């Protein structure tokens, strides 16, 4: 939680990186997006797009991106330390992200953090000493009704109990991909114990539609 | 003139693939009535068009409720030379909101087809759709939706046969509830930090890359295409005067079943509770208070929760506001000091920092308020905790200084004696 | 920033030598006027008053700070180098 830079033998501007070949089309489509004129638009998808590819961003990372769009370094260090999904140091292969906020924390999120702490057996903050894992708390991931969750990676993990998480975890270990979504009885949003909406069939094209068009 | 509100229909039901039961690709959301007659839609007119939404009596769904229609058509002048964009917000960071996650997953094409007949009421060439980037999933199913809408001519080049051009641009967020505000979107999208501008000058004159842009949340972009279909007028004859239309709502907290629903405005917060969350647990004598629109709006205690309605007007009244309309509930069993608490440090994690109150007022209210939940304090500490949070509101930049000022408010507002009482505690144990 | 210092005319008199006492080092001086400093309302009461004592003069005429054209929205623009980089 640090946001000044000391180089180091594995963090330093001569660390070694760049995109690979495939990754210079995707950023060629990401600039495309904006009008000619404000290419420093695209600092925030190519960040996440170097992350995407190396894991975490090291300070020749960022290095990179400012050459490419021809952008200070200093404001490409700006968004790198502003946005927290930004990683300026290494992770583990799955980032676990329980969510603290007052709705999740009132379906007992203490309970999920603490199941996954007893399980993996580090702290939240920390990474286990294989390099799998990473925990740490978030704010709000709005998905607030689905409450408790969690999100790894991409994915999110819905209506977890201490065992739903718990059995999350033995399914990465294994090198599975474990379905998202609630681990409750639903689907998505929906009320538990049967719908109390939308249970006629939807009107089709034209219903309801207002004389001259 | 109707007079009791709730009960909406099914028919009357404008996201009718909420809960995702039906496909969300365009198959299903043309075969739902979406992206029907768009082309006559858009021939139309700007001017018919913002008249639609004007009459609708639509406000803005993201939060602050402006009308929607008036707003609209700030944009609504000749050329001078630059672009015009619409900016959708789907940044959807306020705590117990989580509405505008369903439109972009489930109803990808409403949010698509609004952007274009939105985009066209005033003059956009463009649309970019600012999603948080927690919802990859859901910001790829909008992709999917897009190039699907453009696979077919109804965004891009001639869009929808009309001879009008439009296309549609998903940028994603990096993990920042600040910059769900509208100019903090701007500043975001342009590649700098999330960092409200002041204001003047306003977005529809200097906004995103320094053109005249409009921000809208998604769920008032997404109604946009059935209120023109199905006319402003059959909008506005659901909820109150002023307060128009249905409205999605977020039930989660201590409820038999959290869930997401529909609604109408100015249904009786009682009853959208019983009938769609499956009431308070424990019982609705359990209930201790109410945060109804996400964490910046007040709490409310349970002797005004019985018959207070749920609309901008209702709430106002109330001494809070309707917010996202996304309800909080906390039974009787929750610490409440502990709960708003949590809600400050939150706002403690998210202020971007730029301007002074903000900066120092709410780092200052988040560790006052850690000692207010032990009880490690003074009762005339309580005075001056109010005192502090009037000195943010009303004096910082963007909204967020006033979001964290209000929860702290309504805590003080009614649960006075709740910190006064553990303050004593405290002291006896420690005498 | 304050500009309060700013509004009176004054007059002061030509600097002189100041040397080390051989004791202490202190600043020794053998000029009566080295701290004299004198507050007009305008420069022609200052004038009037060196006149009168005799004393040669010289006016430097007041600077006021240019009028500046300040625009916050100029720091957004869409095809001018204002644009800014950071906030
Ligand atoms: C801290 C903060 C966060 C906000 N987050 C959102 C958001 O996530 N989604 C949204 O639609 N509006 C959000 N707003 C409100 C927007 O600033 C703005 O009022 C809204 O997007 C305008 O659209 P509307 O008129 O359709 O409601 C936020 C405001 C503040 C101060
Ligand atoms: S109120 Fe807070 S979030 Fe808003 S501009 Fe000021 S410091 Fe930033
Ligand atoms: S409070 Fe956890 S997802 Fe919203």
């Amino acid at each position: 939680a640090l946001f000044v830079h000391r180089d180091t033998p594995e963090n330093n501007p001569e660390t070694p990186f760049d995109f690979t070949p495939e990754n210079y089309k995707r950023i060629e489509a990401i600039v495309k997006n904006y009008p000619e004129g404000h290419k420093a638009a695209a600092v925030l998808p190519v960040l996440d797009l170097a992350q995407r590819q190396n894991g975490w961003l090291p300070i020749s990372a960022m290095n990179k991106v400012a050459e490419i769009l021809q952008v200070p370094p200093m404001r490409v260090y700006e968004v790198a330390t502003f946005y927290t999904m930004y990683n300026r140091k290494p992770v583990g292969k799955y980032h676990i992200q329980v969510c603290t906020t007052t709705p999740c924390m009132l379906r007992n999120s203490d309970s999920i953090l603490e199941a996954i702490q007893k399980k993996l057996g580090i702290k939240v903050g920390e990474t286990t000493p294989d390099k799998l894992f990473t925990l740490i708390e978030v704010e709000c991931l709005g998905a607030c009704v689905n409450a408790p969750m969690v999100q790894i990676n991409d994915n999110y993990y819905e209506d977890l109990t201490p065992k739903d998480i718990e059995e999350i975890i033995d399914e990465l270990k294994a090198g599975k991909i474990p379905k998202p979504g609630p681990r409750s009885g639903r689907f998505s949003c929906e009320p538990a114990g049967g719908l109390t909406s939308l249970t006629e069939p939807p009107k089709g094209p034209g219903f309801g539609v207002q004389a001259g068009l | 003139k109707k007079t009791s509100f709730g009960s909406l229909k099914d028919e009357d039901r404008i996201f009718t693939n909420l809960y995702g039961r039906h496909d969300w690709r365009l198959k299903g959301a043309q075969s739902r009535g979406d992206w029907y007659k768009t082309k006559e839609i858009l021939l139309k007119g700007p001017d018919w068009i913002l008249g639609e939404v004007k009459t609708s009596g639509l406000r803005g769904r993201g939060g602050a409720g402006f009308p929607t229609g008036l707003k609209w058509s700030f944009m609504n002048k000749p050329s001078d030379g630059r672009p015009k964009y619409l900016v959708v917000n789907a940044d959807e960071g306020e705590p117990g909101t989580c509405k505008d996650r369903e439109i972009i997953r489930h109803d990808p094409h409403k949010l698509v087809e609004g952007c274009l007949v939105g985009g066209r009421a005033m003059g956009a060439r463009a649309a970019y759709i600012y999603i948080r980037g927690e919802f990859y999933n859901e910001a790829s199913n909008l992709q999917v939706a897009i190039r699907e809408a453009y696979e077919a001519g109804l965004i891009g080049k001639n869009a929808c046969g009309s001879g009008y051009d439009f296309d549609v641009f998903v940028v994603r967020g990096a993990g920042a509830y600040i910059c769900g505000e509208e100019t903090a979107l701007i500043e975001s999208i342009e590649g700098k930090q999330g960092k409200p501008r002041l204001k003047p000058p306003f977005p529809a004159d200097v906004g995103v890359f320094g053109c005249p842009t409009t921000v809208a949340n998604v769920e008032t972009v997404a109604v946009s295409p059935t209120i023109c279909r199905r006319g402003g007028a059959w909008f506005a004859s659901f909820g109150r005067e002023r307060n128009s239309g249905t409205k999605l709502f977020n039930i989660s907290g201590h409820v038999n079943n959290p869930c997401t629903v529909e609604e109408e405005m100015s249904v009786p917060l009682k009853e959208l509770i019983e009938k769609h969350a499956g009431g308070v647990t424990g019982g609705w004598d359990n209930l201790l208070a109410v945060i109804p629109g996400g964490s910046s709006t007040p709490l409310i205690p349970k002797s005004v929760c019985e018959t207070v309605l749920m609309d901008f007007d209702a709430l106002i009244q109330a001494q809070t506001g309707l917010g996202t309309a996304a309800v909080i509930v906390m039974d009787r069993s929750t610490d409440i000091v502990k709960a708003i608490a949590r809600l400050i440090e939150f706002y403690k994690h998210e202020s971007c920092g730029q301007c002074t109150p903000c900066r120092e007022g709410v780092d200052w209210m988040n560790k006052v308020m850690a000692r207010f939940v032990r009880g490690d304090a003074r009762p005339a500490e309580i005075d001056s905790l109010w005192e502090i949070s009037k000195q943010i509101e009303g004096h910082t930049i963007c909204a967020l200084g006033d979001g964290a000022a209000w929860p702290v408010q309504g805590l003080i507002r009614h649960f006075r004696p709740e910190l006064e009482e553990r303050m004593q505690q405290f002291a006896q144990q420690h005498q | 920033s304050g500009v309060n210092n700013t509004k009176k005319w004054k007059m002061e008199f030509d600097t002189r030598e100041r040397w080390e006492n051989p004791l202490m080092g202190w600043a020794s001086t053998a000029d009566p006027l080295s701290n004299l400093v004198l507050t007009f309302s305008t420069k022609e009461d200052a004038v009037a008053f060196a006149e009168k004592n005799g004393w040669s003069y010289d006016v430097e005429e007041r600077k006021v700070p240019k009028p500046k054209s300040k625009s916050y929205g100029a720091n957004f623009s869409w095809n001018k180098r204002t644009r800014v980089s950071t906030k």
